Protein backbone atom coordinates (compact mmCIF):
# COMPACT_ATOMS: atom_id res chain seq x y z
CA UNK A 1 0.00 0.00 0.00
CA UNK A 2 3.18 2.14 0.85
CA UNK A 3 3.92 1.08 -2.56
CA UNK A 4 0.83 2.80 -4.73
CA UNK A 5 1.46 5.39 -1.87
CA UNK A 6 4.96 6.05 -3.26
CA UNK A 7 3.85 6.20 -6.78
CA UNK A 8 1.30 8.65 -6.09
CA UNK A 9 3.43 10.68 -4.25
CA UNK A 10 5.71 10.32 -7.12
CA UNK A 11 3.43 11.20 -9.98
CA UNK A 12 2.90 13.94 -7.75
CA UNK A 13 6.22 15.29 -8.03
CA UNK A 14 6.13 15.03 -11.88
CA UNK A 15 2.83 17.35 -11.70
CA UNK A 16 4.83 19.90 -10.04
CA UNK A 17 7.98 19.77 -11.89
CA UNK A 18 5.63 20.07 -15.31
CA UNK A 19 4.28 23.29 -13.85
CA UNK A 20 8.00 24.56 -12.61
CA UNK A 21 8.63 24.13 -16.29
CA UNK A 22 5.67 26.08 -17.66
CA UNK A 23 6.43 28.97 -15.35
CA UNK A 24 9.96 28.93 -16.18
CA UNK A 25 8.80 29.18 -19.59
CA UNK A 26 6.53 31.79 -19.28
CA UNK A 27 9.53 33.87 -17.33
CA UNK A 28 11.72 33.33 -20.34
CA UNK A 29 9.00 34.24 -23.28
CA UNK A 30 8.96 37.82 -20.67
CA UNK A 31 12.38 38.20 -20.72
CA UNK A 32 12.49 38.10 -24.47
CA UNK A 33 9.77 40.63 -24.41
CA UNK A 34 11.75 42.98 -22.28
CA UNK A 35 14.64 42.51 -24.33
CA UNK A 36 12.88 43.47 -27.27
CA UNK A 37 11.49 46.83 -25.34
CA UNK A 38 14.68 47.56 -24.73
CA UNK A 39 16.14 47.63 -28.36
CA UNK A 40 13.29 49.38 -29.08
CA UNK A 41 14.03 52.12 -26.61
CA UNK A 42 17.81 52.26 -27.62
CA UNK A 43 16.51 52.87 -30.79
CA UNK A 44 14.39 55.67 -30.20
CA UNK A 45 17.53 57.29 -28.18
CA UNK A 46 19.80 56.39 -31.22
CA UNK A 47 18.38 59.31 -33.55
CA UNK A 48 18.40 62.48 -31.32
CA UNK A 49 22.33 61.11 -30.65
CA UNK A 50 23.11 61.24 -34.58
CA UNK A 51 21.21 64.52 -34.13
CA UNK A 52 23.51 65.90 -31.96
CA UNK A 53 26.63 64.56 -33.18
CA UNK A 54 25.87 66.03 -36.91
CA UNK A 55 24.56 69.15 -34.92
CA UNK A 56 27.74 69.87 -33.09
CA UNK A 57 30.04 68.35 -35.98
CA UNK A 58 28.51 69.53 -38.91
CA UNK A 59 27.14 72.90 -38.57
CA UNK A 60 28.63 74.24 -35.37
CA UNK A 61 32.44 73.02 -36.33
CA UNK A 62 35.02 75.52 -38.40
CA UNK A 63 35.94 74.11 -41.47
CA UNK A 64 39.31 75.94 -41.36
CA UNK A 65 40.21 74.64 -37.51
CA UNK A 66 37.92 72.22 -36.84
CA UNK A 67 36.89 73.62 -33.47
CA UNK A 68 33.50 74.92 -32.35
CA UNK A 69 33.20 78.52 -33.77
CA UNK A 70 35.00 81.13 -31.69
CA UNK A 71 33.86 84.35 -32.25
CA UNK A 72 31.74 83.59 -35.48
CA UNK A 73 31.62 85.85 -38.49
CA UNK A 74 29.03 85.05 -41.37
CA UNK A 75 30.28 86.21 -45.17
CA UNK A 76 27.77 87.75 -47.82
CA UNK A 77 27.61 83.76 -48.94
CA UNK A 78 25.99 83.15 -46.07
CA UNK A 79 28.59 80.98 -44.39
CA UNK A 80 30.30 80.85 -41.25
CA UNK A 81 33.85 80.92 -39.70
CA UNK A 82 35.69 82.22 -36.55
CA UNK A 83 36.97 85.43 -37.42
CA UNK A 84 40.14 84.63 -36.36
CA UNK A 85 40.61 82.25 -39.30
CA UNK A 86 38.58 83.78 -41.87
CA UNK A 87 40.84 86.40 -40.93
CA UNK A 88 43.58 84.46 -41.74
CA UNK A 89 42.20 82.62 -44.83
CA UNK A 90 41.75 86.54 -46.28
CA UNK A 91 45.21 87.72 -45.97
CA UNK A 92 45.85 84.95 -48.88
CA UNK A 93 42.45 84.39 -50.45
CA UNK A 94 39.36 86.71 -51.05
CA UNK A 95 36.61 83.27 -51.91
CA UNK A 96 35.01 81.70 -49.25
CA UNK A 97 36.72 78.75 -48.09
CA UNK A 98 33.53 76.50 -48.73
CA UNK A 99 31.71 77.97 -51.86
CA UNK A 100 34.57 80.27 -53.08
CA UNK A 101 32.64 83.33 -54.26
CA UNK A 102 34.35 86.53 -53.42
CA UNK A 103 33.81 87.76 -50.47
CA UNK A 104 32.43 91.07 -49.82
CA UNK A 105 30.95 91.28 -46.46
CA UNK A 106 31.75 90.01 -42.81
CA UNK A 107 29.57 90.35 -39.96
CA UNK A 108 29.95 88.78 -36.39
CA UNK A 109 27.15 86.69 -35.17
CA UNK A 110 25.57 87.12 -31.14
CA UNK A 111 22.99 84.53 -31.56
CA UNK A 112 25.72 81.84 -33.28
CA UNK A 113 27.66 82.91 -30.04
CA UNK A 114 25.76 82.77 -27.50
CA UNK A 115 24.22 79.48 -28.68
CA UNK A 116 27.69 77.70 -29.77
CA UNK A 117 28.18 78.65 -25.35
CA UNK A 118 25.18 77.27 -23.97
CA UNK A 119 25.52 73.58 -26.37
CA UNK A 120 29.40 73.75 -25.25
CA UNK A 121 28.02 74.00 -21.60
CA UNK A 122 26.41 70.60 -21.45
CA UNK A 123 29.85 69.13 -22.58
CA UNK A 124 32.85 67.63 -20.82
CA UNK A 125 35.16 69.83 -19.03
CA UNK A 126 37.95 69.09 -21.08
CA UNK A 127 35.83 70.65 -23.97
CA UNK A 128 34.62 73.48 -22.38
CA UNK A 129 38.54 74.07 -21.12
CA UNK A 130 40.10 73.25 -24.26
CA UNK A 131 37.64 76.44 -25.83
CA UNK A 132 38.71 78.83 -23.16
CA UNK A 133 42.31 78.07 -24.34
CA UNK A 134 41.20 79.02 -27.44
CA UNK A 135 39.48 81.75 -26.81
CA UNK A 136 42.12 83.68 -24.93
CA UNK A 137 44.60 82.39 -26.93
CA UNK A 138 43.40 84.52 -29.82
CA UNK A 139 42.51 87.17 -27.79
CA UNK A 140 46.38 87.09 -27.16
CA UNK A 141 46.56 87.05 -31.05
CA UNK A 142 44.15 90.10 -30.98
CA UNK B 1 -4.93 82.69 -33.61
CA UNK B 2 -2.98 85.47 -32.10
CA UNK B 3 1.21 85.25 -32.91
CA UNK B 4 2.81 83.46 -30.32
CA UNK B 5 4.47 86.77 -28.73
CA UNK B 6 1.17 88.01 -28.12
CA UNK B 7 -0.35 84.67 -26.82
CA UNK B 8 3.02 84.65 -24.53
CA UNK B 9 2.54 88.43 -23.46
CA UNK B 10 -1.05 88.15 -22.57
CA UNK B 11 -0.55 84.96 -20.40
CA UNK B 12 2.72 86.91 -18.96
CA UNK B 13 0.33 89.70 -17.41
CA UNK B 14 -1.89 86.84 -16.11
CA UNK B 15 0.91 84.84 -14.71
CA UNK B 16 3.65 87.79 -14.06
CA UNK B 17 1.04 90.72 -12.62
CA UNK B 18 3.70 93.84 -12.84
CA UNK B 19 3.53 95.58 -9.59
CA UNK B 20 1.15 98.33 -8.63
CA UNK B 21 -0.18 97.63 -12.30
CA UNK B 22 -3.37 95.74 -13.28
CA UNK B 23 -4.48 94.47 -16.64
CA UNK B 24 -6.87 92.17 -17.91
CA UNK B 25 -7.92 90.92 -21.51
CA UNK B 26 -10.91 92.29 -22.86
CA UNK B 27 -14.01 89.73 -23.41
CA UNK B 28 -14.43 90.45 -26.53
CA UNK B 29 -11.01 91.36 -28.08
CA UNK B 30 -8.17 89.40 -27.77
CA UNK B 31 -5.80 92.33 -28.51
CA UNK B 32 -7.71 94.64 -26.26
CA UNK B 33 -6.62 95.06 -22.55
CA UNK B 34 -8.39 96.87 -19.26
CA UNK B 35 -5.52 98.30 -17.07
CA UNK B 36 -5.80 99.35 -13.89
CA UNK B 37 -2.58 101.64 -12.57
CA UNK B 38 -1.13 102.38 -9.24
CA UNK B 39 -0.67 106.02 -8.42
CA UNK B 40 2.91 105.54 -7.76
CA UNK B 41 4.65 106.02 -4.27
CA UNK B 42 5.33 109.31 -2.82
CA UNK B 43 3.40 111.20 -6.25
CA UNK B 44 0.39 113.30 -6.46
CA UNK B 45 -1.22 110.09 -7.69
CA UNK B 46 -0.46 107.89 -4.74
CA UNK B 47 -4.07 106.42 -3.55
CA UNK B 48 -5.17 106.74 -6.50
CA UNK B 49 -6.42 104.08 -9.62
CA UNK B 50 -6.21 104.92 -13.01
CA UNK B 51 -8.09 103.29 -16.05
CA UNK B 52 -6.32 102.57 -19.04
CA UNK B 53 -6.99 101.00 -22.21
CA UNK B 54 -4.45 99.25 -24.29
CA UNK B 55 -4.96 98.23 -27.95
CA UNK B 56 -2.86 95.64 -29.98
CA UNK B 57 -2.99 96.75 -33.38
CA UNK B 58 -2.87 94.31 -36.21
CA UNK B 59 0.59 95.08 -37.45
CA UNK B 60 1.96 94.71 -33.68
CA UNK B 61 4.90 94.54 -32.75
CA UNK B 62 5.79 96.18 -35.66
CA UNK B 63 3.31 99.01 -34.84
CA UNK B 64 3.26 100.23 -31.57
CA UNK B 65 0.17 99.56 -28.93
CA UNK B 66 -2.14 101.96 -28.56
CA UNK B 67 -2.40 103.54 -24.92
CA UNK B 68 -5.24 106.06 -23.38
CA UNK B 69 -6.08 106.70 -20.03
CA UNK B 70 -9.85 105.85 -19.14
CA UNK B 71 -9.35 107.98 -15.84
CA UNK B 72 -9.04 111.64 -15.55
CA UNK B 73 -6.07 112.87 -14.52
CA UNK B 74 -3.77 115.93 -14.14
CA UNK B 75 -0.28 115.19 -15.84
CA UNK B 76 1.47 117.15 -18.07
CA UNK B 77 1.73 114.34 -20.38
CA UNK B 78 -2.17 113.00 -20.41
CA UNK B 79 -4.37 115.56 -22.37
CA UNK B 80 -7.69 116.22 -21.75
CA UNK B 81 -9.07 112.90 -23.81
CA UNK B 82 -6.32 110.34 -21.65
CA UNK B 83 -3.78 110.83 -25.06
CA UNK B 84 -0.42 109.47 -23.52
CA UNK B 85 2.55 111.54 -25.06
CA UNK B 86 5.48 109.12 -24.51
CA UNK B 87 8.10 109.05 -26.64
CA UNK B 88 8.57 105.23 -26.97
CA UNK B 89 4.69 105.14 -27.73
CA UNK B 90 5.25 106.83 -31.63
CA UNK B 91 8.79 107.88 -31.97
CA UNK B 92 11.00 105.55 -29.96
CA UNK B 93 9.17 102.40 -30.44
CA UNK B 94 10.83 98.95 -31.47
CA UNK B 95 9.37 95.19 -31.08
CA UNK B 96 11.91 94.75 -28.29
CA UNK B 97 10.56 96.78 -26.32
CA UNK B 98 6.65 94.60 -24.88
CA UNK B 99 3.94 95.47 -23.48
CA UNK B 100 5.29 95.80 -20.33
CA UNK B 101 7.67 98.13 -20.64
CA UNK B 102 5.05 100.37 -21.81
CA UNK B 103 2.91 100.15 -18.90
CA UNK B 104 6.08 100.68 -16.33
CA UNK B 105 7.59 103.57 -18.67
CA UNK B 106 3.83 104.81 -18.17
CA UNK B 107 3.77 104.59 -14.09
CA UNK B 108 7.14 106.12 -13.74
CA UNK B 109 5.67 109.39 -15.96
CA UNK B 110 3.31 109.57 -13.10
CA UNK B 111 6.28 109.08 -11.06
CA UNK B 112 7.94 111.83 -12.59
CA UNK B 113 6.40 114.12 -14.75
CA UNK B 114 7.80 115.93 -17.99
CA UNK B 115 5.73 119.24 -18.38
CA UNK B 116 9.21 120.68 -20.50
CA UNK B 117 7.88 118.21 -23.12
CA UNK B 118 6.98 119.98 -26.57
CA UNK B 119 4.12 118.65 -27.23
CA UNK B 120 2.82 119.26 -23.74
CA UNK B 121 -0.61 120.15 -22.18
CA UNK B 122 -1.60 123.80 -20.81
CA UNK B 123 -1.41 122.22 -17.36
CA UNK B 124 2.47 121.94 -18.20
CA UNK B 125 2.95 125.79 -18.03
CA UNK B 126 1.18 125.55 -14.75
CA UNK B 127 3.75 122.52 -13.65
CA UNK B 128 6.59 124.95 -15.17
CA UNK B 129 5.60 127.82 -13.33
CA UNK B 130 4.00 126.90 -9.98
CA UNK B 131 4.90 123.34 -9.38
CA UNK B 132 3.47 123.39 -6.09
CA UNK B 133 0.21 124.38 -7.37
CA UNK B 134 -0.12 121.70 -10.16
CA UNK B 135 1.06 119.30 -7.51
CA UNK B 136 -2.01 120.28 -5.15
CA UNK B 137 -4.33 120.01 -8.38
CA UNK B 138 -2.80 116.79 -9.35
CA UNK B 139 -3.65 115.41 -6.55
CA UNK B 140 -6.85 117.62 -6.49
CA UNK B 141 -7.81 115.48 -9.66
CA UNK B 142 -6.64 112.42 -7.57
CA UNK B 143 -9.10 112.73 -5.06
CA UNK B 144 -12.34 113.85 -7.46
CA UNK B 145 -11.56 110.85 -10.13
CA UNK B 146 -9.14 108.31 -8.97
CA UNK B 147 -10.54 107.30 -5.49
CA UNK B 148 -13.53 105.26 -7.08
CA UNK C 1 -8.35 91.95 -35.49
CA UNK C 2 -11.34 94.64 -34.22
CA UNK C 3 -10.43 98.06 -33.16
CA UNK C 4 -12.67 98.93 -29.86
CA UNK C 5 -14.53 101.62 -29.75
CA UNK C 6 -12.56 103.86 -27.92
CA UNK C 7 -9.36 103.44 -30.21
CA UNK C 8 -11.73 103.25 -33.27
CA UNK C 9 -13.23 107.12 -32.07
CA UNK C 10 -9.77 108.40 -31.71
CA UNK C 11 -9.31 107.86 -34.64
CA UNK C 12 -12.20 109.52 -35.97
CA UNK C 13 -11.58 112.30 -33.76
CA UNK C 14 -7.75 113.10 -35.60
CA UNK C 15 -10.09 112.54 -38.74
CA UNK C 16 -12.35 115.10 -38.24
CA UNK C 17 -9.81 117.08 -36.98
CA UNK C 18 -7.46 116.44 -40.33
CA UNK C 19 -10.97 116.90 -42.55
CA UNK C 20 -11.34 114.64 -45.79
CA UNK C 21 -12.47 115.60 -49.04
CA UNK C 22 -14.24 119.21 -50.11
CA UNK C 23 -15.12 120.22 -46.62
CA UNK C 24 -18.78 119.57 -47.19
CA UNK C 25 -19.37 117.31 -44.19
CA UNK C 26 -17.60 117.92 -41.11
CA UNK C 27 -17.46 116.44 -37.12
CA UNK C 28 -15.83 117.26 -33.61
CA UNK C 29 -16.46 115.99 -29.89
CA UNK C 30 -19.03 118.25 -28.77
CA UNK C 31 -17.49 118.56 -25.58
CA UNK C 32 -13.54 118.25 -25.86
CA UNK C 33 -13.40 117.07 -21.95
CA UNK C 34 -15.90 114.15 -22.90
CA UNK C 35 -13.52 110.96 -22.47
CA UNK C 36 -15.87 108.74 -23.33
CA UNK C 37 -15.80 110.72 -26.92
CA UNK C 38 -19.55 109.93 -27.18
CA UNK C 39 -21.30 113.07 -28.37
CA UNK C 40 -20.70 114.72 -31.58
CA UNK C 41 -21.39 117.44 -33.51
CA UNK C 42 -21.79 117.16 -37.38
CA UNK C 43 -21.94 119.44 -39.86
CA UNK C 44 -23.69 119.25 -43.25
CA UNK C 45 -23.34 122.02 -46.05
CA UNK C 46 -26.26 121.78 -47.76
CA UNK C 47 -26.08 120.76 -51.49
CA UNK C 48 -26.28 122.42 -54.34
CA UNK C 49 -29.49 122.81 -56.77
CA UNK C 50 -31.82 121.67 -53.91
CA UNK C 51 -33.77 123.21 -51.73
CA UNK C 52 -31.11 122.93 -48.73
CA UNK C 53 -28.41 124.86 -50.92
CA UNK C 54 -26.33 127.24 -49.27
CA UNK C 55 -27.16 126.44 -45.78
CA UNK C 56 -24.99 125.01 -43.02
CA UNK C 57 -26.94 122.02 -41.25
CA UNK C 58 -25.59 121.39 -37.36
CA UNK C 59 -26.25 117.71 -36.18
CA UNK C 60 -25.76 115.76 -32.74
CA UNK C 61 -24.67 112.22 -33.45
CA UNK C 62 -24.06 110.05 -30.42
CA UNK C 63 -22.17 107.17 -30.56
CA UNK C 64 -22.79 104.55 -27.58
CA UNK C 65 -21.17 101.74 -26.28
CA UNK C 66 -21.09 99.27 -28.80
CA UNK C 67 -20.35 101.63 -31.35
CA UNK C 68 -18.68 101.24 -34.31
CA UNK C 69 -20.49 97.47 -34.17
CA UNK C 70 -23.52 99.52 -33.70
CA UNK C 71 -24.89 102.78 -35.93
CA UNK C 72 -24.56 106.06 -33.53
CA UNK C 73 -28.31 108.12 -32.84
CA UNK C 74 -28.29 111.03 -35.55
CA UNK C 75 -30.21 114.19 -34.99
CA UNK C 76 -30.64 117.09 -36.48
CA UNK C 77 -30.38 120.52 -34.65
CA UNK C 78 -31.18 122.75 -37.57
CA UNK C 79 -34.55 122.13 -38.88
CA UNK C 80 -34.85 120.91 -42.32
CA UNK C 81 -37.32 118.93 -44.15
CA UNK C 82 -35.98 115.42 -45.32
CA UNK C 83 -37.50 112.11 -45.32
CA UNK C 84 -36.33 109.86 -43.16
CA UNK C 85 -35.99 112.97 -40.02
CA UNK C 86 -38.65 113.78 -37.20
CA UNK C 87 -39.90 117.06 -38.67
CA UNK C 88 -40.42 118.04 -35.26
CA UNK C 89 -37.65 116.34 -33.41
CA UNK C 90 -34.97 116.23 -36.50
CA UNK C 91 -34.26 112.94 -34.97
CA UNK C 92 -32.86 110.24 -37.85
CA UNK C 93 -35.27 107.84 -37.91
CA UNK C 94 -32.43 104.88 -38.39
CA UNK C 95 -34.98 102.44 -40.79
CA UNK C 96 -35.58 105.37 -43.39
CA UNK C 97 -31.46 105.79 -43.67
CA UNK C 98 -29.96 103.49 -45.42
CA UNK C 99 -26.61 103.46 -44.10
CA UNK C 100 -28.14 103.50 -40.64
CA UNK C 101 -30.44 100.43 -41.34
CA UNK C 102 -27.98 98.42 -43.01
CA UNK C 103 -25.26 99.03 -40.90
CA UNK C 104 -21.67 97.85 -40.95
CA UNK C 105 -18.96 98.21 -38.62
CA UNK C 106 -16.58 99.26 -41.03
CA UNK C 107 -18.62 102.78 -41.27
CA UNK C 108 -18.05 105.97 -39.50
CA UNK C 109 -19.39 109.68 -38.95
CA UNK C 110 -18.14 110.79 -41.58
CA UNK C 111 -20.32 108.12 -43.74
CA UNK C 112 -23.04 109.07 -41.78
CA UNK C 113 -22.69 112.66 -42.69
CA UNK C 114 -22.06 111.90 -46.01
CA UNK C 115 -24.77 109.87 -46.54
CA UNK C 116 -27.61 112.04 -45.12
CA UNK C 117 -25.85 114.81 -48.25
CA UNK C 118 -26.38 112.24 -50.65
CA UNK C 119 -30.13 111.77 -49.24
CA UNK C 120 -30.63 115.12 -49.55
CA UNK C 121 -29.93 114.86 -53.33
CA UNK C 122 -32.73 112.37 -54.23
CA UNK C 123 -35.79 113.90 -56.13
CA UNK C 124 -37.96 113.14 -52.96
CA UNK C 125 -36.39 115.73 -50.78
CA UNK C 126 -34.34 118.13 -52.86
CA UNK C 127 -37.66 119.77 -53.99
CA UNK C 128 -39.18 119.72 -50.49
CA UNK C 129 -39.86 123.47 -49.29
CA UNK C 130 -37.89 124.00 -45.83
CA UNK C 131 -38.46 126.12 -42.90
CA UNK C 132 -36.70 129.33 -42.29
CA UNK C 133 -32.82 129.34 -41.93
CA UNK C 134 -31.56 129.51 -38.63
CA UNK C 135 -34.48 127.22 -36.92
CA UNK C 136 -33.36 124.27 -34.09
CA UNK C 137 -35.27 121.57 -32.47
CA UNK C 138 -35.44 122.11 -28.76
CA UNK D 1 13.71 1.20 -2.24
CA UNK D 2 13.55 1.64 -6.20
CA UNK D 3 10.66 4.18 -5.68
CA UNK D 4 12.15 6.10 -3.28
CA UNK D 5 15.15 6.63 -5.01
CA UNK D 6 13.48 8.22 -7.94
CA UNK D 7 11.27 10.25 -5.45
CA UNK D 8 14.38 11.76 -4.24
CA UNK D 9 15.99 12.15 -7.72
CA UNK D 10 12.61 13.65 -8.79
CA UNK D 11 13.03 16.59 -5.72
CA UNK D 12 16.46 17.32 -6.54
CA UNK D 13 15.17 17.91 -10.43
CA UNK D 14 12.32 20.27 -9.21
CA UNK D 15 14.98 22.36 -6.89
CA UNK D 16 17.24 23.09 -9.73
CA UNK D 17 14.39 24.24 -11.65
CA UNK D 18 13.38 26.49 -9.07
CA UNK D 19 17.06 27.29 -8.55
CA UNK D 20 16.94 28.60 -12.44
CA UNK D 21 13.82 30.17 -12.06
CA UNK D 22 14.89 32.06 -9.23
CA UNK D 23 18.13 33.24 -11.39
CA UNK D 24 15.47 34.25 -14.50
CA UNK D 25 13.34 36.51 -12.30
CA UNK D 26 16.71 37.97 -11.33
CA UNK D 27 17.61 38.48 -14.73
CA UNK D 28 14.21 40.22 -15.63
CA UNK D 29 15.08 42.58 -12.31
CA UNK D 30 17.86 43.39 -14.42
CA UNK D 31 16.80 44.03 -17.56
CA UNK D 32 13.39 46.21 -16.29
CA UNK D 33 16.21 48.24 -14.39
CA UNK D 34 18.26 48.99 -17.57
CA UNK D 35 15.00 49.84 -18.86
CA UNK D 36 14.23 52.33 -16.50
CA UNK D 37 17.74 53.96 -17.38
CA UNK D 38 17.31 54.09 -20.69
CA UNK D 39 13.69 55.93 -20.15
CA UNK D 40 15.88 58.19 -18.03
CA UNK D 41 18.39 58.95 -20.05
CA UNK D 42 15.73 59.76 -23.22
CA UNK D 43 14.09 61.83 -20.80
CA UNK D 44 16.92 64.37 -20.55
CA UNK D 45 17.99 65.11 -24.58
CA UNK D 46 14.47 66.34 -25.42
CA UNK D 47 15.62 68.82 -22.18
CA UNK D 48 19.08 69.41 -23.95
CA UNK D 49 17.04 70.11 -26.71
CA UNK D 50 14.66 72.19 -25.85
CA UNK D 51 17.59 74.23 -24.54
CA UNK D 52 18.30 75.91 -27.30
CA UNK D 53 15.01 76.30 -29.03
CA UNK D 54 13.41 78.15 -26.10
CA UNK D 55 16.35 80.66 -25.47
CA UNK D 56 18.43 81.18 -28.35
CA UNK D 57 16.53 80.86 -31.88
CA UNK D 58 13.74 82.57 -31.17
CA UNK D 59 13.31 86.21 -33.12
CA UNK D 60 12.77 89.21 -30.83
CA UNK D 61 9.78 90.45 -33.08
CA UNK D 62 7.89 87.32 -33.23
CA UNK D 63 9.15 84.98 -30.50
CA UNK D 64 9.51 81.94 -33.19
CA UNK D 65 12.40 80.19 -34.08
CA UNK D 66 14.65 81.99 -36.47
CA UNK D 67 12.40 81.44 -39.98
CA UNK D 68 15.25 82.48 -42.61
CA UNK D 69 17.94 83.82 -40.21
CA UNK D 70 19.18 86.93 -41.40
CA UNK D 71 22.31 88.98 -39.46
CA UNK D 72 22.70 92.30 -39.04
CA UNK D 73 25.96 94.33 -39.22
CA UNK D 74 25.38 95.03 -35.46
CA UNK D 75 25.72 91.60 -34.93
CA UNK D 76 21.94 90.79 -34.31
CA UNK D 77 19.71 88.05 -36.05
CA UNK D 78 16.16 88.18 -36.66
CA UNK D 79 13.87 86.63 -39.05
CA UNK D 80 13.91 87.29 -42.95
CA UNK D 81 10.12 88.38 -43.07
CA UNK D 82 10.39 89.88 -39.26
CA UNK D 83 13.16 92.22 -40.00
CA UNK D 84 12.18 93.21 -43.83
CA UNK D 85 8.74 94.17 -42.37
CA UNK D 86 10.64 96.55 -39.71
CA UNK D 87 12.77 98.17 -42.06
CA UNK D 88 9.28 99.60 -43.96
CA UNK D 89 9.50 101.81 -41.02
CA UNK D 90 12.71 101.86 -39.45
CA UNK D 91 16.48 101.24 -41.21
CA UNK D 92 17.81 100.85 -37.72
CA UNK D 93 17.85 97.23 -35.64
CA UNK D 94 15.66 96.59 -33.74
CA UNK D 95 17.59 95.55 -30.42
CA UNK D 96 20.22 98.13 -30.32
CA UNK D 97 19.14 100.58 -32.94
CA UNK D 98 21.82 101.27 -34.81
CA UNK D 99 21.87 102.20 -38.73
CA UNK D 100 21.12 98.90 -40.28
CA UNK D 101 24.28 98.61 -42.97
CA UNK D 102 23.94 95.13 -44.19
CA UNK D 103 21.92 92.47 -44.11
CA UNK D 104 23.19 88.63 -44.23
CA UNK D 105 21.52 85.16 -44.53
CA UNK D 106 22.73 82.79 -41.86
CA UNK D 107 23.15 78.93 -43.42
CA UNK D 108 24.32 78.01 -40.09
CA UNK D 109 21.50 79.33 -37.55
CA UNK D 110 18.79 77.71 -40.50
CA UNK D 111 20.51 74.50 -40.54
CA UNK D 112 20.63 73.84 -36.72
CA UNK D 113 17.11 75.02 -35.94
CA UNK D 114 15.63 72.98 -39.01
CA UNK D 115 17.94 69.64 -37.68
CA UNK D 116 16.84 70.44 -34.04
CA UNK D 117 13.12 71.49 -34.51
CA UNK D 118 12.79 67.85 -36.96
CA UNK D 119 13.50 65.97 -33.64
CA UNK D 120 10.63 67.62 -31.67
CA UNK D 121 6.54 67.10 -31.44
CA UNK D 122 4.18 66.84 -34.76
CA UNK D 123 2.37 69.99 -33.08
CA UNK D 124 5.61 72.06 -33.81
CA UNK D 125 7.08 70.43 -36.86
CA UNK D 126 3.33 71.70 -38.43
CA UNK D 127 3.16 75.07 -36.93
CA UNK D 128 6.66 75.95 -38.19
CA UNK D 129 5.65 74.68 -41.93
CA UNK D 130 2.61 76.99 -41.52
CA UNK D 131 4.28 79.73 -40.59
CA UNK D 132 6.85 79.27 -43.17
CA UNK D 133 3.90 78.75 -45.55
CA UNK D 134 1.74 82.06 -44.31
CA UNK D 135 5.10 84.07 -44.73
CA UNK D 136 5.88 82.72 -48.02
CA UNK D 137 1.85 83.82 -48.80
CA UNK D 138 3.17 87.05 -47.67
CA UNK D 139 5.74 87.25 -49.86
ZN1 LIG E 1 38.04 78.37 -37.05
ZN1 LIG F 1 30.56 80.77 -48.88
ZN1 LIG G 1 10.67 86.77 -36.46
ZN1 LIG H 1 21.55 95.44 -33.39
Amino acid sequence: PEFQEHWALMEELNRSKKDFEAIIQAKNKELEQTKEEKEKMQAQKEEVLSHMNDVLENELQCIICSEYFIEAVTLNCAHSFCSYCINEWMKRKIECPICRKDIKSKTYSLVLDNCINKMVNNLSSEVKERRIVLIRERKAKR
Amino acid sequence: GLPRRIIKETQRLLAEPVPGIKAEPDESNARYFHVVIAGPQDSPFEGGTFKLELFLPEEYPMAAPKVRFMTKIYHPNVDKLGRICLDILKDKWSPALQIRTVLLSIQALLSAPNPDDPLANDVAEQWKTNEAQAIETARAWTRLYAMN
Amino acid sequence: VKVPRNFRLLEELEEGQKGVGDGTVSWGLEDDEDMTLTRWTGMIIGPPRTNYENRIYSLKVECGPKYPEAPPSVRFVTKINMNGINNSSGMVDARSIPVLAKWQNSYSIKVVLQELRRLMMSKENMKLPQPPEGQTYN
